[PDB]
């Protein structure tokens, strides 16, 4: 409102979605770590080397896009503090 | 674009971030605490206080 009114309203709603896409990443990581749970369950007790090397690779990716948003929601913080 | 500061809530998303980092390793402790529900139940709430510290700084922020 005191750095260019009209137009840092029209940019609370873009941290609004890095906010959102933080919280999404951080539900996809646990909501990964539940799948494997069940996973396991499902083997009745065998082997689960191959399943632990799959959650692995995933878990990989999905921490690579957490930091993304991280970094993303950091730099509009950035902005925002002087619009 | 260059750094960031030491506010509370990157100090928070830190803890998620070294949790997260640990849970990666996939070491015997690890698999134990998966098989339970305790490494869910540590991030939720570590993902909480995320939340609640980076609500609480757009907050303040809007005061400048």
């Amino acid at each position: 409102t005191p750095v260019a009114e009209e137009t840092r309203a029209r940019l609370s709603k873009e941290l609004q979605a890095a906010q959102a896409r933080l919280g999404a990443d951080m539900e996809d990581v646990c909501g990964r770590l539940v799948q494997y749970r069940g996973e396991v369950q499902a083997m009745l007790g065998q082997s689960t080397e191959e399943l632990r090397v799959r959650l692995a690779s995933h878990l990989r990716k999905l921490r690579k896009r957490l930091l993304r948003d991280a970094d993303d929601l950091q730099k509009r913080l950035a902005v925002y503090q002087a619009g | 674009t260059e750094w960031q500061s030491g506010q509370r809530w990157e100090l928070a998303l830190g803890r998620f971030w070294d949790y997260l980092r640990w849970v990666q390793t996939l070491s015997e402790q690890v698999q134990e605490e998966l098989l339970s529900s305790q490494v869910t139940q540590e991030l939720r709430a570590l993902m909480d206080e995320t939340m609640k510290e980076l609500k609480a700084y757009k907050s303040e922020l809007e005061e400048q």
